């Protein structure tokens, strides 16, 4: 108390408080999880429709913020959006510069220095907002990372960042990630999303998939969407 | 030289009546001689041909 | 981008044979 | 600052990109020479700031 | 001063009075807040006075749904008739330049009562603390005379910490030791004005800055419990029931209302 | 169209006065974009951020303008602590030796005129 | 529970709850503190109409300077913080000449009106350093004028809002002027009986006497450019009050 | 008295300012002057070898 | 409890939450009520002039941004004009660079983007202005609403200002059959919209509503009053 | 222009104690501790070695992309400890200074003067009014030339100095009660009375054995100058070789 | 109060904030130096006190020049950035006029970038008082600087927590007729009057500056010293 | 609020206003503006001599009282057309707001804290109040219009309306249906009102909470209601949402034709000020 007006503000105890609020923050967004297995990685996220007024495709959360490399947020919409953008500027740069696309681990801690560097100053806010990076490359494989408002980057094989990520995370330790493909991982993220997801506040909300990895060609791609009702049906009998 | 007779004085009936209205009173032709002969000043020797 | 003629070029408050 | 004796190369690398970033209009023709603990090294600076380092 | 709510005088004869301060973090006020809660205390009279700003409320210690509809005031006096308690709240703030008509107002009314002890729960600013007291506790005491002499073998057997007295007069170097409590409201001002009316008050105060004030709410309420006893000392270890303490129920949603439906 | 502060024009000025003109007068600014090209293709966008975002606050308040200046941090933020170069020994702004009116020169600084 | 303090007013960029800049609507408070000012816009023509308050006798009428001149087309109003009047008025005498002198025409009000409202609503931008703001202005002001679209009159107040009014009063007695107005206030009013109508509704709102060194008032119609009405007319149009 | 006309001489570092007077004084080429100093070349047979332990 | 974390948009709240944003949201509440429905078409934005002076003419609410994009306002009037001048500047230099219509899908986010920048900075509001975008492009009609939180949304219909929700309801039920609607139909639906916000007491008259129109053939036109008597005219009591 | 100092002796970091003591800057030693790890460095008369706990709290984490070994150049390599977004950092401004220092003298550069760059960059955050002391404080190792093995640390206070053996993290102060004791007993430690050193006292200070996926070894040796990670297997080897007796 | 903010005078006009600098200079490690006939001495006490510490790395008694050298008493990081500045400055000056910078001119310039910190806002003064020791044409002196940028020339101080009383000691210990050999000795005991902890080899650090220019004094040098 | 500069200490606000600050030309200017600030009773055409409470001068037997705006134009409209209303007075008041002298010449569609009673019964009076009375002027006020004798046989009816953005309830404010209406009765109000009493962390600060605590400590009953509205200004529904009061036995009897009140609504509400368009 006192100590949590600005990021320049260390607690006696050490502790900067604005920006815990802010990893404190992602909790009030949906969750999102993201999935990595022998081929690629898959995200999907429990979508939230908030009217029927809204097309289907509004509040995207599934950016793509270069041809091989994913993105799925949980946050604020708008900051989370900002960072999809710097991180479009990355992968940019790294090709003007270097010829060849960036490496996923790369830019994950070129973007994760980013959002560190806006929680050290006054003038300027942390980030409110946590996201996932995925990709895949017949040199490395299926990468994915992960990025706390703090700033923090690690790479993970099951990962999930939202309101409840503590259950998404305990049904994700229930499958060998390490030893399936996309195509049997889908059906596997839709069971999950379900299970997680809490109807009894949040009525009508929308399954959004994506997946980048060796049966895409290493293109970061929303999911054809019959594999998308076939993942729901799947889902919809398990339930 | 047209083009820059024209401007250069288009401008300077710009800012004869923009000091009329200021000061309420119209601007002595001395002032305005001298207006035009400093803004025509800088420039000097890039090229301007005014002959006013 | 390159320079990409950004819009109107320029021509704001200009007051103060090829070609 | 360092607290140890300066090394002869660190002393080329300095005049090199000096003359180098004024575009050899300082016209300055040097031969450095001295003895680090890696051994005696000669150096001749042209002004552009092309530097070769020669036995003589 | 005082109006009853059953037209008749309590009759006060020796009862013990706590008060709050309108203090940094209201957290006096809210420590007062708990231990109304938890001992159950009843509502006996109202105090009707010009100097706080008007608030109404249905009584925000409402344990029952049949009370709940009871309408309270700005300030009104809880007492406990069986174990000599009797607490003053103060809910909304003070009126500009009024601090004065309520202090002696409300002490003339103690005085007339005959109360024995007026403690005062009070809050302080945390850059306040010189180096001294950000290597010590956050806590501090104010005995007037009359407390100096009476339970003092208690306070200072309890091991406890003595206001900090800063220069009276800065511009001097020779003045006092005096009592300078910024952020305490009426604090210093009930001292100092019970130090003439020679009345036994005590004033136990916590070093704040405001926020989430509710740990600092239970420090404070520990803090008196440890000279009061008023809820069963604590016997070193229940460390699970950390619930010894109502929480009243107005002590629901405090940072605002709710998320807005259109952010996350 | 005024003067009194030596006809603010220079227009016939215009082309440096040496290829070795602005480039010399300037090379402050073209290190610092030659360390942050450096530093946005490799390092990323972060660092030259935070760059400018320091620079920022060790100028913001060193000395007023018509007063000399040392602007001691931010030359450890640079390298400039142990290099020592020809900006440093000729003209120095201690002796500025051409100075205006204090007011008149802190205001630009801000930029009221 | 609780009551406490709680201060939005005091900084600008601050949002209350029920959202709305404090700050600004403080600045919409200070116009109540200038001088009422008519404008009646009639088919026939507009009328521009202020009470002057002078303070001692010592002071000359001519200097308090109500209604400008911002081209020969357009007239304008004052009240409330003059200081900032006075930039305002050259902002908008600037645009109109640099309009003609780009554009070979004459600036329609409708154009002037949100230039001048361009330069406000740079109220707190202080990462943009040249010489802002910092603050709304505390000056609401009523353009009169004729164009292309007949006569028109636009009031603007510290929000960078214009509206093509007519028959809007600005002042300490604003509202009860405006009260007034409606009810006396016709779309048929030749240029004397809104010039008439005008001066009674600025005689009951006075402190003083009404004379012709208490108020005065301009009129622009397609006839005559703008028009200053002197101590002549001022007094040939009030013998009959 | 610090006179108000240039904003300040915040930046010294080698001058240019006061170049063109240099262009346009011909005087030392065309009209007749040439009074107009040049420089020098001091610095005309250096040389160096690396002997077994050391530089000359 | 909030009361040191409300002031500054720079300040999480406790609970991780910026109130700055929250009460920027409350200034569009404080607009009047306006309608963007859309068809498969065209796209309409049908808004409810301002009747809080008298014998002024109204505010324009509906503003002209390109041949293919307009926008409403529901807003503090300084944001707004503050952001049709950068969508101006947008379109131009779109049209200026490719010598084509900008997409409203990328102005939109370019509106995102534009509007985020300052919810982060010390010293600055947010733009406390929701916008309601009506444009047409290679891919038909869109309607995309702007929050002052910088987040835009895609819209088959939505409306926003004082006592929208009516507005919304009523779309809510009649959206299915908003695609296969003629001019006319979609016009009377989106006037129906608007209708059922204003109290049962007053009917939209002539001069405060303001209908503007972009689709296939039909370039963004904005019908201003008496104008908007064949819009108006046949329109059923409620 | 900022947010303004925040007004106490506490609330910021230019402010000064009445007797004259920064405190953001001991609250930033005081974030060191968070996280929980600690981490131990030490050195013989030919090699230097780093070792730090890694401590994986969950499996889903891909085990090997988290680390607190880095390497600054092929010569120098560090630990970092404390908060990780800001040991992350430093990491970069350290590679940074370490590439540009050789490429303005044109030979690699010594420990101590990277040390000392970099303490002089965090002091200067102890001094302005909005930056703030990283939370993280780095331990480099490395051979130079001739000036021996040298093991430095840093710290957010901008002070730095010359260690025979150090440690930094949660168990620090008892780590350096065993270390003092280590030095004081027996100080040839050529390559095994080293890392076993290290390994003990990490180990004596915090818990029962380790076992290989919780060790993280960085060595630099005279004869091979470079930063090598000791891989899962030859730290079981050690790990043993502290079992096998 | 007007403890905050290091912009505003009191309104007894005494500023608090370099008022709290001095504090924390008194609040270091304890420092002496002394000016001889012929030469100075500047002693340190060291605070590296545990055996994991090196002296190979960092010293205290650091120097500028040829011939001038420092010591100080505060804090650490800010005594480092100071003398890199004050290397800058000597090395400015000897760039300008063909001339090893004379030791006042230099306190001169470190006192002024020293205050330049001292009102400036958004910053702190400097938490270290610097003493320095020079050798110009056959002359010794001895400056300390103060945190305000004040700066005062001393016979013999001493610096650093308990310097008042070694203040007060070096009153009665101290005259023209001591000379360079000596004022090494009656230094030394200025330091162990108040050492506190029985000084050994390397628990302080000792330099001198006579015509052969500064000097610090090797661990051999001091054990010999200490023999006596 | 503060820093200024760059640096500056900012000291930040406390939520209980004791950064206060706890000399002739300090005190006359004090007594002087502090006599400024003053609420005053006019019995006019007589302009004064109300020394005496006016409610301890007159018998009243029930007491409706509405503040703010929008329940002005409600009692205004609904209550005020079938009777007749005579004016005892007005409260003359300055305050950081409603400046000028606002007591004026009535100006007919407008009122400032102005009294008015039934014709063939004077002892049912009407406070028509639509300024806001500062925090140092309420207690003056109860003062000067009770008195501190009540004669318990009156009772008393408070109205005004608040932005739905202060209501506390666990979901967002932008879901609930505004406007709705919430009663505040003491103990001794033995009806039930015909709106759900208010929540328990929601609260009422302000002149309406003095009167309504007034008649708390004097046993007198009382009911406070509130209309939680969207929008603050004149606005049609936000006043209907007060149609369910004219239902309740507290106003009877002075309820009788409705259509007439409605027509009243439209004219006031299309004749009222001039509020500077800024879309706020």
């Amino acid at each position: 108390t006192g100590y949590d007006l600005s990021a320049s503000t260390f607690s006696p105890d050490g502790r900067v408080f604005q920006v815990e609020y802010a990893m404190k923050a992602v909790e009030n967004s949906s969750t999102a999880i993201g999935i990595r297995c022998k081929d690629g990685v898959v995200f999907g996220v429990e979508k939230l429709v908030l009217s029927k007024l809204y097309e289907e495709g509004s509040n995207k959360r599934l950016f793509n913020v270069d041809r091989h490399v994913g993105m799925a947020v949980a946050g604020l919409l708008a900051d989370a959006r900002s960072l999809a953008d710097i991180a479009r500027e990355e992968a940019s740069n790294f090709r003007s510069n270097f010829g060849y696309n960036i490496p996923l681990k790369h830019l994950a801690d070129r973007v994760a220095m980013y959002v560190h560097a806006y929680t050290l100053y006054s003038a300027v806010r942390p980030f409110g907002c946590s996201f996932m990076l995925g990709s895949y490359s017949v040199n490395d494989g299926a990468q994915l990372y992960m990025i706390d408002p703090s700033g923090v980057s690690y790479g993970y094989w099951g990962c999930a960042i939202g309101k409840a990520r503590q259950a998404a995370k305990t049904e994700i330790e229930k499958l060998q990630m390490k030893e399936m493909t996309c195509r049997d991982i889908v059906k596997e993220v839709a069971k999950i999303i379900y299970i997680v997801h809490d109807e009894v506040k949040d009525k009508a909300f929308e399954l959004e998939l994506s997946w980048v990895g060796e049966l895409t060609n290493g293109r970061h791609e929303i999911v054809p969407k019959d594999i998308r009702e076939e993942a729901e049906k799947y889902a919809k009998e398990s339930l | 030289g047209a083009a820059d007779c024209s401007f250069w004085e288009r401008l300077l009936a710009r800012q004869c009546r923009i000091y009329e209205l200021r000061n309420k009173e119209r601007i002595s032709v001395a002032a305005a001689s001298k207006l035009l002969a400093n803004m025509v000043y800088q420039y000097k020797g890039m090229g301007l041909s005014m002959g006013t | 981008l390159l320079d990409l003629g950004p819009g109107s070029l320029s021509d704001g408050l200009s007051l103060a044979e090829p070609g | 600052s360092t607290g140890r004796l300066p090394r002869v190369v660190t002393a080329n690398r300095m005049l090199k990109q000096m003359l180098f970033r004024y575009q050899g209009y300082i016209g300055a023709a040097l031969v450095l020479g001295g003895v680090d603990v890696t051994g005696p090294h000669l150096y001749s600076i042209y002004p552009h700031g092309s530097t070769d380092k020669l036995p003589y | 001063m005082f109006v009853p709510c059953g037209e008749s005088a309590p009759d006060l004869a020796g009862f013990t009075l706590l008060m709050p301060a309108v203090s940094v973090g209201n957290v006096g006020q809210l420590a007062m807040d708990l231990i109304i809660s938890t001992l159950n205390m009843s509502k006996i009279g109202y105090f009707y006075t010009d100097c706080l700003v008007p608030m109404v409320g249905n009584n925000p210690y409402a344990t029952t749904e049949g009370n709940s509809t009871e309408l309270s005031i700005n300030a009104e006096v809880y007492s406990l008739p069986s174990r000599k308690l009797v607490a003053l709240q103060l809910r909304s703030i003070f009126i500009k330049y009024k601090s004065k008509p309520f202090c002696e107002k409300l002490l003339s009314w103690v005085k007339s009562s005959g109360c024995a002890r007026v403690i005062v729960l009070s809050s302080s600013h945390s850059y306040q603390r010189n180096d001294l007291q950000l290597r010590s506790t956050p806590f501090r005491y104010l005995l007037t005379p009359s407390m100096q002499k009476s339970v003092q073998n208690k306070i200072k057997s309890l091991n406890w910490e003595e206001m900090e007295k800063s220069r009276c007069i800065p511009e001097i170097d020779d003045s006092e030791f005096c009592i300078r409590i910024p952020g305490g409201g009426i604090t210093k001002t009930l001292y100092d004005e019970s130090c003439s009316k020679e009345i036994q008050m005590a004033v136990l105060l916590k070093f704040v800055s405001e926020g989430d004030n509710i740990p600092d709410a239970l420090g404070l309420v520990e803090y008196l419990n440890e000279w009061l006893q008023i809820l069963k000392p604590l016997s070193d270890d229940p460390t699970v029931s950390a619930s010894r303490w109502k929480i009243p129920s107005s002590w629901r949603l405090l940072f605002g209302s709710g998320l807005p439906p259109a952010l996350f | 169209d005024l003067l009194r502060k030596g006809f603010s024009c220079v227009k016939n000025e215009l082309l440096p006065s040496h290829p070795l003109e602005l480039s010399e007068k300037n090379f402050q600014l073209n290190q610092d974009k030659m360390n942050f090209s450096t530093l946005r293709n490799i390092q990323g966008l972060f660092a030259p951020l935070k760059l400018q975002m320091e620079f920022k606050a060790v100028q913001q308040v060193q000395r007023l303008p018509f007063l000399s200046s040392s602007n001691l941090s931010l030359d450890v933020l640079r390298g400039n602590d142990e290099t020592i170069g020809f900006e440093d020994i000729l003209n120095d702004p201690s002796q500025s030796e051409v100075m205006g009116e204090p007011h008149l020169m802190v205001e630009y600084k801000l930029g009221l005129l | 529970m609780f009551l406490t303090r709680s201060e939005y007013d005091r900084g600008v960029n601050t949002f209350s709850p029920e959202g709305r800049l404090f700050q600004v609507e403080y600045a919409i408070e200070a116009i109540k503190l200038g001088s009422t000012a008519i404008g009646i816009q009639t088919s026939e023509g507009v009328c521009l109409a202020v009470e002057k308050r002078i303070t001692s006798p010592l002071m000359e009428p001519s200097s308090i300077e109500k209604i400008v001149e911002i081209d020969a087309h357009i007239g304008c109003a004052m009240s409330g913080l003059i200081a900032d009047a006075k930039t305002l008025i050259d902002k908008a005498r600037v645009e109109t000449q640099n309009h003609w002198f780009t554009y070979n025409e004459t600036m329609t009000v409708e154009s002037v009106t949100q230039a001048v409202s361009n330069l406000a609503l740079q109220f707190g931008e202080e990462d943009a350093d040249p010489g802002a703001m910092s603050r709304p202005f505390g000056v609401a002001l009523l353009f009169g004028g004729v164009d292309e679209k007949g006569p028109q009159l636009f009031h603007m107040d510290p929000s960078g809002t214009f509206v093509q009014c007519d028959a809007r009063a600005i002042g300490s007695a604003s509202e009860g002027a405006q009260s007034s107005l409606q009810e006396v206030y016709h779309k048929s009013m030749t240029l004397k009986e809104a010039i008439k109508s005008s001066l009674i509704i600025l005689k009951q709102v006075m402190e003083e006497k009404l004379n012709a060194t208490n108020i005065e008032l301009a009129t622009v119609q397609p006839g005559q450019n703008f028009h200053m009405f002197t101590k002549e007319e001022l007094e040939e149009v009030i013998k009959d009050i | 008295m610090a006179a108000v006309s240039v904003y300040a001489p915040p930046v010294g570092g080698f001058s240019f300012d006061n170049c063109r007077r240099n262009a346009v004084l011909e005087a030392d080429f065309a009209k007749r002057g040439y009074k107009l100093p040049k420089v020098r070349k001091t610095g005309t047979t250096i040389a160096g070898v690396v002997y077994k332990d050391g530089i000359v | 409890f909030r009361n040191q974390y409300d002031n500054d948009v720079t300040v999480w709240s406790p609970q991780g939450r910026i109130h700055q944003i929250e009460y920027a949201m409350e200034a569009v509440k404080q607009g009047s009520a306006t309608v963007g429905l859309k068809s498969k078409t065209h796209a309409v934005l049908v808004a409810l002039k301002r009747a809080q002076s008298e014998l002024a003419a109204h505010q324009k609410k509906i503003l002209h941004v390109d041949n293919h994009i307009g926008i409403s306002i529901a807003g503090l009037t300084a944001d707004a004009r503050l952001l049709c001048n950068f969508m101006r500047q947008e379109c131009l230099d779109s049209r200026f660079v490719f010598d084509r219509p900008l997409p409203v899908s990328r102005l939109v986010s370019l509106i995102g983007s534009k509007t985020q920048i300052p919810t982060q900075r010390y010293g600055r509001r947010p733009y406390g202005v929701g916008l309601l975008i009506a444009g047409y492009d290679d891919m038909g009609p869109h309607i995309f609403q702007t929050c002052p939180s910088a987040n835009y949304f895609d819209c088959r219909a939505m409306s926003i200002g004082a006592r929208s929700q009516s507005a919304r309801t009523y779309l809510e039920r009649h959206m299915s059959e908003f695609m296969e609607c003629n001019l006319n139909e979609l016009v009377k639906h989106g006037l129906r919209a608007l209708r059922e916000t204003l109290p049962a007491e007053q009917d939209l008259t002539t001069k405060n509503v303001s209908i503007g129109i972009v689709g296939k053939d039909l370039e963004f036109t904005i019908y201003d009053d008496d104008d908007v008597s064949p819009f108006l005219e046949g329109l059923e009591e409620r | 222009m900022s947010r303004g100092s925040s007004a106490g002796f506490d609330r910021h970091i230019t402010i000064f104690s009445p007797e004259g003591r920064l405190y953001q800057v001991e609250y930033a030693f005081k974030a060191i501790n968070q996280g929980g790890l600690t981490s131990v460095a030490v050195r013989g008369k030919d090699c230097a070695v780093i070792v730090t706990q890694k401590k994986v709290p969950d499996k889903l984490l891909d085990s090997s992309t988290v680390t607190h070994l880095f390497k600054i150049t092929e010569n120098i390599g560090c630990v970092m400890t404390g908060m990780t977004a800001d040991s992350r950092s430093q990491v970069q401004r350290a590679r940074y200074e370490a590439a540009n220092w050789k490429y303005k003298y044109g030979y690699e550069i010594p420990v101590d003067m990277l040390c000392k760059r970099i303490a002089d960059i965090s002091q200067v955050y102890t001094q302005n009014a909005e930056m703030r002391p990283l939370g993280c404080c780095m331990i480099l190792i490395g051979i130079d030339e001739e000036q021996g093995p040298q093991v430095y640390k840093c710290d957010p206070a901008g002070y730095y100095c010359g260690f025979k053996a150090t440690a930094a993290g949660v168990k620090q102060t008892e780590s350096t009660s065993f270390l003092e004791k280590k030095v004081k007993k027996k100080f040839d430690w050529t390559f095994e009375q080293t890392v076993e050193t290290a390994i003990t006292c990490l180990s004596t200070v915090l818990s029962i054995d380790f076992k290989p996926s919780e060790i993280e070894v960085g060595v630099v040796t005279v004869e091979n100058p470079k930063f090598r990670i000791l891989t899962e297997a030859e730290i079981d080897a050690h790990l043993v070789a502290l079992a096998e007796r | 109060g007007y403890s905050f903010s290091l912009t505003t005078f009191s309104p007894s006009g005494k500023l608090v904030q370099i008022e709290y600098a001095l504090a924390a200079v008194a609040g270091g490690a304890p420092s002496v130096g002394i000016k001889a006939a012929n030469g100075v001495v500047l002693a340190t006490e060291k605070k590296q006190k545990s055996i994991l510490y090196d002296e190979r790395s960092v010293h205290k008694v650091e120097p500028i020049t040829k011939h001038i050298g420092l010591v100080y008493s505060g804090m650490g990081p800010d005594y480092r950035v100071l003398v890199h500045r004050a290397r800058k400055l000597a090395q400015q000056y000897y760039l300008v006029y063909q001339e090893p910078i004379p030791t006042a001119q230099l306190v001169q310039r470190v006192a002024s970038v020293m205050q330049e910190y001292t009102q400036s806002g958004g910053v702190r003064p400097f938490g270290v008082s610097l003493l320095i020791c020079g050798w110009n044409e056959g002359r010794p002196y001895l400056f300390q600087s103060d945190p305000s940028g004040a700066y005062f020339a001393w016979k013999a101080t001493a610096m650093g927590k308990n310097y008042v009383n070694g203040k007060t000691f070096l009153e009665k210990r101290y005259n023209e007729d001591l000379e360079l050999e000596d004022a090494i000795h009656t230094a030394i005991l200025t330091l162990k009057e108040s050492f506190e902890g029985q000084m050994t080899e390397d628990n302080i650090e000792v330099g001198i500056c006579n015509e052969a220019g500064f000097r610090r004094l090797t661990p051999t040098e001091v054990k010999d010293y200490l023999a006596a | 609020m503060a820093a200024t500069f760059f640096g500056e200490v900012v000291k930040a606000p406390c939520r209980a206003g004791t950064e206060d600050e706890e000399t002739p030309e300090d005190r006359e200017v004090r007594l002087q503006l502090a006599r400024k600030r003053e609420v005053r009773l006019l019995r006019r055409q007589t302009k004064t001599s109300l020394e005496v409470s006016l409610l301890e001068k007159y018998p009243c037997s029930k007491f409706i009282i509405a503040i703010g705006n929008n329940a002005v134009a409600f009692l205004s409209s609904f209550v005020m057309n079938s009777g007749v209303w005579e004016e005892v007075g007005c409260a003359k008041l300055w305050n950081e707001w409603c400046r000028t002298t606002d007591t004026t010449h009535l100006s007919s569609t407008e009122a400032f804290c102005v009294f008015y009673h039934l014709k063939s019964n004077p002892s049912v009076f009407l406070c028509q109040c639509s300024c806001y009375v500062a925090e140092d002027q309420q207690y003056q006020w109860l003062e000067k219009v009770f008195g501190s004798c009540p004669r318990k046989n009156m009772q008393i009816t408070i109205l005004t309306c608040r932005h739905v953005t202060d209501y506390k309830t666990s979901e967002s404010t932008g879901s609930l249906p505004s406007p709705f209406l919430r009663a505040l009765k003491t103990q001794n109000f033995k009806d039930s009102a015909c709106c759900p009493l208010l929540e328990q962390p929601n609260i009422v600060h302000d002149l309406p909470a003095a009167v309504l605590s007034y008649c708390q400590v004097w046993k007198i009953p009382a009911i406070l209601y509130l209309c939680y509205t969207d929008v603050m200004k004149l606005d049609l529904i936000t006043v209907e949402a007060f149609k369910p009061i004219l239902s309740t036995r507290s106003l009877k009897g002075l309820v009788k034709n409705i259509p007439q009140s409605t027509e009243i609504l439209k004219k006031l509400m299309t004749t009222n000020e001039i509020q500077s368009n800024i879309y706020t």
